[PDB]
């Protein structure tokens, strides 16, 4: 996710509130503002489409094995998008290292709730408000 | 009213990799050397 | 009743049709089981004026900044004229006897004042803070 | 404070009329304003500035 | 014009460092509440295209 | 004993309004109808020279300041700390009666000394 | 001629700023008539003040039923994020 | 009841159909052995609505943040609505005597004011603090 | 008219949002536009949290979120461990009651019709059609 | 729940990371570890099975009308396991003192997400991210 | 006699505050009902000019610092310790009556060279 | 009643000329300029709208039972008028905290005398010549 | 994080130490729920500490309905043959 400032490029800064920032493995190479998941005992990986795996944003760009730092919930955050949002959209992981609305996706509730709206491949602004495991 | 001011340790690690190992101090998290 | 005795000044009452004056009647003949009926149209439409009246004039404003009259405005007027109609026709029958048997009712020691002469009385009291004084000001 | 004004004519001996000072108000109220950031201690640390 | 600026600690605008030991992060926090306000806005004259 | 008797001094060194509402079996005043009480008689917005006027039934008590001798307790630890650092009471700000002349005074300059 | 309740002359009056400064930091709502007396709205003209409990410290001051960590008291407006 | 005494304000009390009234009706009859057979609906009614926004607006509130309806609220509303009816047949019987056969009940110098007067009444007390003011407040 | 008043008990949990529409203290909120918060409807699409204190609209206004602790009105009977959520008339109501199936806060002080309750906030809803 | 160190045992320490702290009064006897919901007004009992019921995991042993300290949600915590669970498990309250998985429950949602596997009567590292009331 | 006069003064030497609930003979008050009453009159959060507003069944009692002479108690135990080890009772900045001046002080000094 | 000054809006000085004010109690809240008669024992109301009611104009806004100051006969006044007037039209309190002329109203004989014509809806300035009470 | 009354903790608590020893001293025999509140049995863990009434002076002091002889507040475990 980049900012642009006429003729520079910035990178987007994942973190604008919140405290919830806890420490992981990564169990692949992610990027800065990646959702990702527990895929083994500490170990996170990138979330895939329609829900039961969100714990958090990747912070920052990692390789495999590196030690991650991820905002969980109560966190509020920079994201791109897939598709356009609005205020009050649920969203939540895409499987393709970016978010989609619960009302696209084949899931029922959504992980973070859109408090600025983007168009698709453009950056929101979200509140992470819930997690998602495994329930069977 | 008198006690005793006391605890006993529990189990104590060896510690050696400072001594056994060429210690760099790095300036940097990350950081290359030549070879 | 359609507009509701909590709405009716004095002014209001005396300019109502005589049915509007008269579901109001009915309602206050629903706090008594013998509904006052030997007593006349004229005595009740009285005692609902002045309960109107006396609620506007003697059980009103504020007192530290608290509304005087706390309970249900309809309610209190009700049994501020239920109260009246009571005392139009003697007051309380402490004991009644007949041919058909006899009464008595566990009135008791009632204290001096008018509101705590009769059961209607008695409840439009808890109302209006059962008469306390608990007005308080300060200078500025 | 209001305007300044007129005196008006007048005559011998006639009572002076009031023309007092009179005042308003505007209203103020102060809007926080706040900006943030954080860095973490490893990058204060490794920056050249 | 009058740009009014309230400060609840006497400090004109208060700029703040702080460290999280928990996180090992600093913050740096800015905070001001102002308002502004005429007192006469006929004092005043926009020019217009 | 220093921090017990700072944290007395702010609970009991000072009076403190205590007002009462409504009649002794009486009416029941709730939270709600406090809350405008609380507004009138706010100790942090009255003036000195402030006059109240109510009926029967408000009542303005006083928590009065709960007289302790914390004198006496900060002489007693001083009395204690020195005598056990070995300076003269004197050092710490604290007299005495009897010592501060004649040979009592002699004796305990000489053992400082 | 004006007196000091006169409308021309209350912004002159200190009891009109401080009273109307009370106010502000006293109230609990916006709805004036909840909780001032009729003197009070008239004489500090309280509609015209800028009432709302914003400006009341009790706002913003925690007071938990059981407070095991000494919490209660603390204003959040002082805390190190604001 | 399907809905229940304690769930339904003076404006719902209105707005439920007679069935739905009727059903906390007879509830509230359960409370006398002999039901106030005698007593017509409209004054059962009219006891019911004044319960409820007696409730509503005497009854309501927090003491120091404790609520000042302690009890039961379905419970409370009811021996409220049989104080009222009760006090509607005219108060306590203390005593009844007919064709020979005669009853004197332990009623006694129960108290001056109103839910004391009655049996449902020092009932109902004891859900609301039996009118006790433990509320408490501070400046900060 | 009536007045709940002193809405926050604890938590740190503000957010600062511009009302979308005039407010009042412990008013339930839902996102109404970027970064514009407005009154909750009924069946639980729409909360972010509780207004702390009265504001006209296009004020900036502070938020009370979950992990919070509110005094809050409830337009029906609750009792300790029921969830509730935004009853569209400013008050809450419980999701035994609602169309919903999940709360936004859990009542930890019970309360009657029309009484203020204490309630822990737990969860935020949106639009997930 | 207990490590052992040779002829010693050692408590472990519940509260592994969090500041949702909050203090409740005891409806019976509990103990460290345990999940409890809001059996009254300020009060807190023993988490029965089947969801519905969780507040928090109780900190330190208690008898009936004591206070209580909790670790709420956003806190990440060591508790005890009825059964084997995995990574990114959901958990929920046993009705045993334990958790156990939302799988094995009759219920569809958890409180807490498995972050470290365990064996049944281990003790797992989860962090708490809802609570459970009373919908009907 | 030092710890015993220590622990006394901790329970004894500050007054405390005893808030009692309900009307007498009236309305109990249950445990869940009285930790919303130490909420409001809390030590821990009360500032020296706090002010109460209540009803009349809220009474907020003193526990008095109750007075014993623990300076008399201190003056005996140092009397008896100097003596017993041959000092004047001077050395534990103590004083005394009559003692400090004319030929009372000449024969203490006399007897300690 | 108001003069207006860019932004500003400034209250009139009611009283021009006169020193015979003297004190009442308010009957009811009242607001400067408003006439007033005597409602009960030393106590002033806001004058109806025809002849019988007129003891002065109230100089400042009040409460309910709040000590007011009055303006009687002898004074010179600004004052708001509900119609158009000129020089020597006779007015008298309209009913409506506003006066209005002895030709428009029922009554023959005013309580002022207009100095200083006005349009309706603005300040005349008037001098007070008379009071009114209850004759039958 | 841990407090006080955690499980981990105990043994650092001063007052767990002073409290075991009163508690020690104050049996007549190991029934707890005959001699101590249900609170102290969970905060002081006593049923890890070997309460008996073999440690409190009571058990051992003579205390006779008549003495002629001063022999009552003798504490056998004081005399020459102990
Ligand atoms: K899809
Ligand atoms: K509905
Ligand atoms: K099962
Ligand atoms: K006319
Ligand atoms: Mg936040
Ligand atoms: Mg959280
Ligand atoms: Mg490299
Ligand atoms: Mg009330
Ligand atoms: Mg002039
Ligand atoms: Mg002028
Ligand atoms: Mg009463
Ligand atoms: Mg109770
Ligand atoms: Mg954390
Ligand atoms: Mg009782
Ligand atoms: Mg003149």
């Amino acid at each position: 996710a980049t900012e642009t400032q006429g003729e520079h490029t910035f990178p987007v800064e994942v973190l604008i509130s919140g405290e919830e920032l806890r420490g992981y493995t990564a169990g692949e190479a992610l990027s800065a503002g990646e959702p990702v998941y527990l895929s083994g005992d500490y170990e996170v990986s990138a979330s895939s489409a329609d829900g039961g795996e969100f714990l958090g944003v990747n912070l920052y760009d990692v390789a495999s094995g590196e030690p991650v730092a991820l905002a969980g919930d109560d966190c509020e955050v920079r994201v791109e998008v897939s598709e356009q949002v609005t205020a009050n959209d649920e969203i939540l992981p895409d499987g393709l290292g970016t978010f989609e609305t619960v009302a696209t996706s084949a899931a029922s509730a959504g992980v973070a709730i859109v408090q600025e709206g983007a168009a698709s491949g453009e950056v929101c602004e979200a509140y992470i408000f819930a997690v998602q495991g495994t329930t069977a | 009213e008198q006690l005793l001011e006391v605890v006993m340790e529990g189990r104590e690690l060896r510690k050696v990799a400072r001594e056994a190992s060429n210690v760099i101090n790095a300036n940097t998290r990350v950081g290359d050397v030549p070879i | 009743p359609d507009p509701s005795i909590d709405e009716v000044s004095k002014s209001d009452w005396d300019a109502l049709t005589t049915q509007e004056q008269d579901d109001i009647i009915s309602q206050v003949e629903n706090l008594s089981s013998t509904g006052w009926v030997n007593t006349s149209r004229e005595r009740k439409a009285e005692a609902i004026r002045s309960a109107i009246a006396e609620r506007d004039t003697l059980y009103s404003g504020n007192m530290s900044r608290l509304p005087t009259l706390d309970g249900d405005a309809e309610y209190f007027t009700l049994y501020l004229s239920a109260h009246k109609i009571q005392l139009f026709e003697g007051g309380e029958a402490q004991s009644e006897s007949g041919e058909g048997g006899s009464v008595s009712y566990s009135t008791g020691g009632g204290g001096e004042k008018d509101l705590q002469k009769t059961r209607y009385g008695r409840m439009a009291l808890e109302y209006v803070w059962e008469d306390n004084s608990i007005a308080a000001l300060r200078t500025y | 404070a209001s305007d300044e004004e007129f005196a008006r004519p007048t005559g011998q001996g006639a009572e002076i009329r009031d023309d007092g000072e009179t005042y308003t108000t505007v209203a103020w109220n102060a809007t926080k304003l706040t900006e943030g950031s954080r860095v973490t201690d490893e990058m204060r640390d490794q920056a050249m500035v | 014009i009058h740009t009014i600026l309230y400060a609840p600690n006497g400090q004109d605008v208060e700029i703040k460092d702080y460290e999280d030991p928990i996180r090992d992060i600093t913050g740096v926090n800015g905070r001001l509440h102002v308002d502004c306000q005429y007192s006469q806005g006929r004092s005043s004259a926009t020019v217009q295209y | 004993n220093e921090a017990a008797i700072n944290q007395a001094i702010e609970l009991h060194g000072f009076p403190q309004r205590h007002v009462k509402v409504g009649k002794e079996d009486g009416a029941p005043v709730r939270d709600n109808d406090l809350r405008r009480v609380r507004t009138i008689f706010d100790p942090r917005t009255t003036d000195a020279n402030t006059a109240y006027f109510t009926g029967q039934d408000v009542d303005v008590e006083t928590l009065e300041a709960h007289n302790f001798d914390y004198s006496a307790i900060h002489e007693m630890d001083m009395r204690n700390l020195t005598t056990a650092l070995g300076l003269p009471l004197e050092a710490g700000n604290v007299g005495a009666d009897g010592l501060g002349s004649g040979k009592p005074a002699e004796l305990r300059f000489a053992l400082l000394k | 001629m004006q007196l000091r309740r006169s409308p021309g002359m209350r912004p002159m009056d200190r009891d009109w700023h401080q009273e109307r400064a009370r106010a502000r930091e006293q109230a609990y709502s916006s709805d004036l008539t909840s909780q001032f007396s009729e003197s009070e709205i008239v004489k500090y003209e309280l509609d015209t003040a800028q009432i709302d409990g914003s400006d009341n410290p009790r706002t913003y001051i925690w007071n938990r039923t059981i407070d095991l960590f000494g919490m209660n008291g603390t204003d959040v407006r002082e805390l190190r994020n604001r």
